[PDB]
RNA sequence: UGUGGUGGCGAUAGCGAGAAGGAUACACCUGUUCCCAUGCCGAACACAGAAGUUAAGCUUCUUAGCGCCGAUUGUAGUGAAGGGUUUCCCUUUGUGAGAGUAGGACGUCGCCACGC
RNA sequence: GCGGUCGCCUCCUAAAAGGUAACGGAGGCGCCCAAAGGUUCCCUCAGAAUGGUUGGAAAUCAUUCGAAGAGUGUAAAGGCA
RNA sequence: UGAUGGAGGUAGAGCACUGUUUGGACUAGGGGCCCAUCGGGUUACCGAAUUCAGAUAAACUCCGAAUGCCAUUCAUUUAU
């Protein structure tokens, strides 16, 4: 429900490669309000959605100001790894 | 002619009032009448071309084309540009006078009518014929034929549907089945 | 079959021009109304035989 | 059949035309008018004009009227001081009602 | 009609047994038998006797 | 000269590739599949072994699938044949994989004979390989 | 023994002048085979489809709307 | 203010699906003797006329099915600098790809004439 | 040495200016047209579906759809509605 | 070296075309017999009429790039 915003910054250059070994999920944000807010999250916070709540359910990315409702859209994943990157998001309302 | 003042007293209110149209605008009308002669033996005799044109001008006040080829295959020993057939297009008063040649004095001269086949509409309301001989009119004469070459008709209309046009030519003739 | 070919001045007689003709097409000498130098004039120009 | 409608075809001579202080005429046909205009590029105004029918013209359906038009054209236009102008074809012939315009634009001041 | 190219064509009334089909044109022409006025004034010729009358799509 | 597996061909000769990544498209039309974590050629036979010492264990079978074909020609010259002249003649058909997508799927098969089909198949590629699912999307029935 | 290793010579097309610069009358913008380019302002083609500047001025290019490109000269 | 002619701006102008109209104008429509025309044909083309009809075209309004225009991070490459394996792979710095959508979008600016 | 080649034009190797090798990878040339040139008017193709005697799937017709899937004397690129 | 404008198809995911291609639906209709001496050709191959997903290039691609190159009465430093 509540994940974990942390609002980043506007260029990343090859300091991307840390957050790749830390298991980080840098998050695209489009949709209705947000234009583009990338977001660091943990690999082990949203599997533990999809997996308990449902696979396409509601998810909030609030900081506590206006309620918003993602519907995660899309994500390559590379190969050889088996882990999370370019992971979109899609801000649909009720 | 006949037809125009029997297009405007008979014809023409019936079919406003059968299908209820908005204004006489939305009459559906005859064009042209296509005439072709597939001679198809130009490859054999550049002489075959001499008779159908000359039957044709007996038929109507006129002398056709020569069609040419367009594709050049072997397959009928044809190349391109080879004479093949002829067209006639009839407009104005030998649109009326043609077709009333046709239903009144001509086709009664084919023997066992089984009529004219009603799958012929090319969909959108246009008429075909493909006609076997030729000694069905009196503007013949017996020994100027010498060949069982006939004619290829298609009365094009300008109706979007079939039964207006069907409803026309059986006010028009048309012995059909 | 092609020559290469000239052409006279039918008036003065200069070997004026040089063009080509296929000699099975074309079996006659001949005519094409070219300008002329020296009389500054349209001439009528033949082959030369 | 579908009947083909008659200002594509103008439109398509018009402007294969066009791809070939001095400005232009125009020429136009309906059923029942003809209409005339002097216009610059890229400044795209006309100058002077003419009507068909209205103002005072007519007096015979032939194209009579048009020469009357091509000599109204060119009373205005040197009114103007114009003599350079260009005719443009439209989209037709010179047989009917367009050889009365142009002559008629020749003999007024205009000069070609 | 482009000239000197095209045959004849005149209204040659026609007969039958009966029925009497006095309307149209035709090609052989000749010798006057009915100039009517109601109908083409011109050579009937085309009399010949098949009647498009009674062949069972008319009667 | 057992071939399995041939082109239209358009061209005899052709050039020799360089492989550096290769990517697209990752399990669709089945439920078990292996990958390729390393980069080479697999040739015309390779899959022959491949085929039959999957299809042996897979009593009537199930749904094998074949991803990955050869497109590209061999060419080789003789013995003794010194250096010099034209490219030798093509006797060959060999297609390049690299990077981990995906050569086969199984479907209509539980879980450990799968795994026996794969681990069976992949002593005959030159490879090294894993085993994946379909693992999550928007919907995997 | 092959049946290869012939060819043609480098006809160097390409252009040959930039945009921005101030141009005589008369010389060569861009040598083409098939127009690739069409002229614009003061610009004609040869016979070879090549490009001109009929008066002494700055070479800068355009477009036709999506497709092509055009190039025109103009003076000061 | 409505109609018609005539232009610039990358189809954001288009293609499709639907409604309405005849004041002027435009168009459909009636012919062909006249200038002219059909490789046959007033179908077009050229010219005469205005009985009739808004049915089509045309013109205004509605629509995101097709087409078009698309932003940020999100990642193959890759300028430099470097390191071990060197068939290739990786880490700092300097710039990024279309793919995939969020969205925009059923036009804008100019001239004359006629009509209210 | 025996075989092959020796001048010219297209395409790829060619590393998004130009330029560049190999007994590298594919094809052409040593002409033709008195109109297949110049100008002035006019016109829009390939296929598919439906019908039409001989007519054959496919001779010539007629209708609808069709941004090019055609043509461009000759090889290939680049162009041209 | 910094700024600005432009020329041009290299690094490939990409069902814009040209060839090569693997599955599913579907039929336009046909496989020695049709089943038959008018209704289901049938189990099955089914392309093109169609279409749902997936591959791929050096002589396949509407469109890029890394300032590489050419240019500027431009700017700073230097000496050609
Ligand atoms: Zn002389």
């Amino acid at each position: 429900v509540q994940l974990e915003v942390k609002e980043r910054a506007i260029r990343p250059r090859s300091l991307r490669n840390q957050l790749r070994h830390e298991g980080k999920v840098p998050a695209i944000v489009y949709g209705y309000q947000i234009e583009s807010t990338p977001i660091y999250f943990e690999e082990k916070d949203l599997s533990k959605i999809l997996r308990e709540h449902g696979a396409n359910t509601v998810i909030k990315m609030t900081v506590d100001g206006k309620n918003i409702n993602t519907l995660m859209s899309k994500a390559q994943l590379d190969t050889f790894t088996g882990q999370m990157l370019h992971v979109e998001f899609l801000s649909v309302n009720m | 002619n006949r037809l125009k003042e029997k297009y405007i007293k008979e014809v023409t209110p019936s079919l406003v009032e059968k299908f209820n149209y908005s204004s006489v605008m939305q009459t559906p009308k005859v064009d042209k009448i296509v005439i072709n002669m597939g001679v198809g033996d130009a490859v054999s005799n550049a002489k075959n071309l001499d008779k159908a044109v000359e039957e044709l001008a007996l038929i109507t006040g006129q002398k056709p084309l020569i069609t040419k080829a367009k594709k050049s295959i072997a397959g009928f020993r044809l190349r391109e540009g080879m004479p093949i057939g002829a067209k006639v297009t009839l407009r104005g008063e030998r649109m009326y006078e043609f077709l009333d040649k046709l239903v009144t004095v001509s086709l009664p001269r084919v023997r066992d009518f089984h009529g004219v086949s009603k799958k012929a509409f090319d969909g959108r309301g246009n008429y075909t014929l493909g006609i076997k001989e030729q000694l069905i009119f009196p503007e013949v004469d017996y020994d100027l034929v010498d060949k069982v070459r006939g004619m290829d008709i298609v009365i094009v209309t300008t109706a979007n549907t079939d039964e207006e046009s069907r409803e026309l030519l059986a006010q028009l003739g048309m012995p059909f089945q | 079959m092609r020559v290469n070919i000239t052409l006279e001045c039918t008036s003065c007689k200069e070997r004026n021009y040089l063009t080509n003709k296929n000699k099975r097409n074309n079996p006659d000498r001949l005519e094409k109304q070219k300008y002329c130098p020296r009389e500054r004039k349209v001439t009528l120009h033949r082959e030369t035989k | 059949i579908t009947k083909p409608d008659k200002n594509k075809t103008r439109q398509k001579r018009h402007r294969r035309v066009r791809n070939k202080e001095c400005p232009r005429l125009n020429i136009f046909r309906s059923n029942k008018n003809i209409y005339a205009q002097v216009i610059d590029d890229v400044a795209g105004v006309t100058l002077a004009s003419a009507s068909a029918l209205d103002k005072e013209i007519s007096g015979g359906t032939k194209t009579e009227t048009a020469a009357a038009v091509g000599k109204l054209v060119a009373e205005r236009a040197a009114e103007k001081g114009i003599k350079k102008v260009v005719f443009d074809r439209g989209g037709y012939l010179y047989h009917g009602r367009v050889q009365a315009l142009a002559e008629a634009a020749r003999e007024n001041g205009l000069e070609f | 009609m482009k000239q000197d190219i095209h045959p004849n064509y005149q209204p040659v009334v026609f007969m039958d047994s009966t029925t009497g089909f006095k309307f149209l044109s035709g090609s052989t022409k000749g010798s006057s038998e009915t100039v009517e006025w109601e109908d083409g004034n011109t050579y009937p010729l085309l009399r010949v006797e098949v009647t498009s009358d009674s062949h069972p799509f008319y009667t | 000269m057992l071939v399995p597996k041939r082109v239209k061909h358009r061209r005899e000769f052709r050039g020799k590739m360089r492989g550096e990544a290769k990517g697209g498209k990752e399990v669709a039309f089945g439920e078990w599949g292996l990958q390729a974590t390393e980069s080479h050629w697999i040739t015309n036979r390779q899959i022959e072994a491949a085929r039959i010492a999957m299809t042996r264990y897979m009593k009537r079978g199930g749904k094998v699938w074949i991803k990955i074909f050869p497109h590209k020609s061999y060419t080789s010259k003789a013995i003794g044949v010194r250096m010099g002249k034209g490219k030798g003649a093509p006797e060959g058909w060999v297609s390049p994989v690299k990077r981990g997508k995906i050569m086969f799927e199984i479907a209509g098969v539980p879980e450990e004979v799968a795994r026996e089909a794969l681990r069976l198949a992949s002593h005959k590629l030159p490879v090294k390989t894993k085993i994946v699912k379909r693992e999550e999307m928007g919907g995997e029935s | 023994s092959t049946s290869n290793g012939r060819d043609s010579e480098s006809k160097r097309l390409g252009a040959k002048s930039a945009d921005g610069q101030t141009v005589t009358g008369g010389s060569i913008l861009y040598r083409q085979r098939g127009t690739k380019i069409y002229p614009g302002v003061n610009v004609g083609i040869g016979g070879d489809d090549t490009l001109f500047a009929k008066v002494d001025g700055v070479v800068r290019f355009e477009r036709k709307g999506r497709d092509k490109k055009q190039v025109s000269v103009y003076p000061v």
